[PDB]
């Protein structure tokens, strides 16, 4: 997920400009739902994933809102010491505690019903046992018993009017998630919000600790702790699933990492690269995000201090060149099958021996698998999810940064063979495997681009829709499952507002018993394709204006 | 009209719900996505409760088991049980809302039914608070910020102190998954503040 707000201080004909980009993957029906709820204290208009009582992404004409993953450490393993005697206990501050547990039937179509059961300690819910040792795991969430907390301050910070009401339920919320704030005066904010434990002193957050009391968390740290900042002097609020502040640490999944290498960069030097932005300028960072290839501007150098040396004909050096006058930016050919440029296909042939060469080679099997990805892999039906810097190449670069990095090189990646030589021979694989698909003739590869598949199964991996409600999409686009705008006192509009989505394929997933499919059903998907949008309306007089049906209930409760 | 709860839909389909008390705003919530999504939220609430095995078979046992192995449904109640009457009436008329159409769509199913239903072979049931907050749960804290590989790390830790020795392994280890890196992109900039907070990275707790 992305995002990128922009601030008075660099919005052209407008005070502010929210641009959401949340990434969950791509799904037929739509993944978002398009909602404007007016009366009980609420006057709001947007889109949110599955229907959620609170809107995710949209706004009040006050102010507007938006979130992507946070990624903070909100979870830790606590190791339960266990008994051959007294099963179903565990040694907690000196005492046998018994556990929670419960029983579970899955009933199954056409099938045997099975019945298990589930154990809990007062650290969370048992993962594996281990009668060797005896020990099980359980896994210790920070927000365990603010779920429904979360999912009201997510409600209640719509109606929020200024910085301090929306800060008050960010400060309820304890996912671990990122907020944006935006409003019609100019004003943009960011906060880290969620629930994180203060931990014992000596406490090492990416490994397990023991369950026996002794490392039982000390609480939860303030909100004054969660990473937050209003009005930045930068003048815009940029986040791409990168850390939230210097110094705050990530989740502990060892194929996350926050480092020199962050595909947020490229949102940065976008937003910078001009002084100030017009809405149709923020919203056009989309389709440059969406095309830009996230390995070029990283190893880009390195590739090119190994060849700057190597003569006009030596094809490790024509591959680089080539690199060199490309902007990373993928397009399709007219055939809309393949890329215009062999760029992506080049680095990703290069990474994968690289991080063979250097990462993979020093870490011992199996982890070494961990290291691998180039972060291009993906299948006909094209990326499950957004496209990133993949942890290998993260660990890579600090490598070939030398000693611009900051982590120390414990050991070297290169087993102290020149850097020079490791990325040449990459490139002479490269250029093998390459040249004996593609020919020798670089200027006519026609690489095959990655495709977009809204899928028919939910993220889960369950029919949301049967098998041939999946849709199609030509150009994989690393962009958000939808993307919002809000723009606030746009200078060309008579409204103190404007809003943008496109939630495709469209609002509505019904179908129906004769197979009818309906007007709204799909009428989002060329949209989607094209960077178009729609306008969201909130008042009365724009709704009204722009009904196609209307409906009146009479109920009591 | 206190009872009263209009939909007005635009000319892409998105419902906008008007209505006095918060009971009211969200039963035309529900209603409207009832209408919209009924078999994606039928098959969302499935996957967030482990009930799929139910209507697919066999091969959805295992991630059924799975989802209700990682999360405790009487904790939530508990929350749900003690929310306010104000907080209650956002979940409850959410639910009462779908029912509400469910109830038309399983009286007049021949015109009203998804034809999803018809082809998975099954119906939809009616909805509670609990099912509408388990859709948030299990889609987005379940799933979404519920992140660990605490106990691999802690392999690749142990497999790299045994390759180069415990000082050299623990160093190995801080520069493969390092607790923080300085030079990491930023949402805000240094000049703004920093976090105060500093963790230990030598695995004391062993
Ligand atoms: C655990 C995750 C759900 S987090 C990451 C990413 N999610 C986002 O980029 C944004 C986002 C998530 C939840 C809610 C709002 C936004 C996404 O997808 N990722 C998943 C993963 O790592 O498998
Ligand atoms: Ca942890």
């Amino acid at each position: 997920s992305n995002m990128w707000v922009i601030g008075k201080s660099k919005a052209q004909d407008a005070k502010a400009i929210m641009v959401n980009g949340p990434q969950f993957g791509w799904y037929a029906p739509a993944y978002t739902y398009g909602i404007g709820l007016h009366g009980a204290g609420y006057d709001v208009t947007g889109n949110t994933p599955f229907a959620y009582p609170g809107l995710v992404f949209g706004h009040n004409g006050v102010i507007s809102w938006g979130s992507t993953a946070g990624f903070g450490d909100d979870v830790d393993i606590f190791a339960e010491r266990l008994s051959a005697e007294k099963p179903g206990y565990y040694l907690h501050n000196g005492k046998w505690v018994k556990m929670l547990s419960r029983e579970e039937t899955i009933t199954v179509k056409n099938g045997q019903a099975e019945t298990f059961t589930v154990w809990r300690t007062v650290h969370g819910n048992i993962l594996q046992t281990d009668q060797t040792t005896q020990t099980a795991y359980a896994k210790s969430r920070a927000w365990d018993g603010k779920e429904l907390a979360s999912l009201l301050a997510w409600t209640h910070q719509m109606k929020a009017k200024n910085w301090q009401e929306w800060t008050q339920q960010a400060a309820k919320q304890a996912l671990t998630i990122n907020w944006y704030y935006a409003d019609v005066n100019g004003n943009i904010g960011y906060v880290h919000t969620g629930a994180y434990p203060d931990r014992q002193s000596g406490h090492d957050p990416r490994l397990p600790v023991p369950g026996t009391g002794k490392w039982d968390w000390k609480g939860l740290l303030p909100f004054e702790m969660n990473p937050k900042v209003y009005n930045p002097q930068s003048g815009y609020i940029a986040n791409w699933a990168n850390s939230p502040q210097k110094d705050y640490p990530a989740s502990d999944l060892f194929a996350f990492l926050w480092g020199g290498a962050d595909r947020v960069t490229e949102i940065d030097r976008l937003l910078e690269q001009k002084p100030r932005l017009t809405a149709d300028q923020a919203w056009d960072v989309i389709r440059q995000t969406s095309r830009q290839d996230l390995n070029l501007r990283l190893f880009l150098p390195t590739l090119q201090a190994a060849t700057s040396g190597l003569t006009q004909s030596d094809p490790r050096r024509q591959l680089v060149e080539t690199l060199t006058r490309w902007d990373g930016i993928n397009l399709l050919n007219d055939d809309g099958k393949t890329w215009q440029q062999p760029g992506s296909a080049i680095l990703n042939v290069w990474l994968t021996s690289m991080l063979k060469r250097t990462v993979v080679a020093a870490v011992p099997m199996p982890f070494d698998k961990w290291y691998s990805a180039s972060g291009y892999e993906t299948t006909q039906d094209g990326p499950t999810g957004s496209l990133n810097i993949s942890v290998g190449a993260k660990i890579l670069y600090e490598a070939v940064q030398g000693d611009k990095s900051p982590i120390p090189q414990a050991v070297d990646l290169f087993a102290g063979k020149p850097q020079q030589e490791v990325v040449l021979a990459a490139l002479e694989d490269t250029w093998e495997t390459l040249s004996k698909r593609y020919g020798n003739n670089v200027s006519n590869w026609k690489t095959p681009a990655m495709a977009l598949t809204f899928r028919a199964n939910n993220f889960f991996g369950v029919p949301q829709a049967a098998a041939e409600e999946t849709r199609h999409q030509a150009e994989y686009q690393n962009r958000g499952t939808e993307n919002d705008m809000i723009v606030f006192s746009p200078t060309t509009s008579d409204r103190p507002v404007l809003a943008w989505d496109v939630v495709a394929p469209g609002q509505s997933g019904f179908i129906a018993p004769d197979g009818t499919v309906d007007k709204h059903y799909e009428d989002q998907l060329k949209m989607y394709e094209n960077f178009g949008r729609k306008s969201l309306w909130l008042t009365k007089q724009d709704v009204e204006a722009h009904k196609e049906s209307q409906e009146v209930l009479h109920v009591q409760r | 009209s206190s009872s009263e709860i209009k939909i007005v839909r635009d000319e892409y389909g998105m419902p906008h719900i008007y209505a006095n008390d918060t009971w009211h705003l969200f039963y035309g919530y529900g209603y409207v996505v009832a209408q919209d999504r009924l078999f994606q939220m039928e098959m969302a609430r499935r996957s967030t409760q482990g009930t799929v095995a139910e209507v697919l078979g066999k091969d959805f046992v295992k991630f059924d088991k799975d989802i209700r192995r990682n999360y405790w449904p009487d904790a939530i109640r508990a929350q749900i049980a003690a929310l306010s009457p104000e907080d209650m009436s956002i979940l409850q008329g959410y639910a009462d809302g779908m029912n509400a159409w469910i109830d038309k769509v399983n009286t007049n199913p021949e015109t009203l039914l998804p034809k999803q239903f018809n082809t998975f072979g099954f119906t939809p049931k009616r909805w509670e608070p609990f099912d509408v907050a388990m859709i948030f749960v299990g889609t987005m804290a379940n799933r979404f910020s519920d992140s660990t590989s605490e106990i691999d790390n802690l392999a690749l830790l142990t497999a790299l102190k045994d390759k180069y020795g415990v000082s050299q392994g623990m160093a190995v280890f801080n520069q493969l998954k390092w607790l923080v890196n300085p030079s990491a992109p930023t949402t805000i900039a240094v000049q703004e503040s920093n976090y105060p907070l500093k963790f230990n990275q030598q695995n004391s707790q062993t």
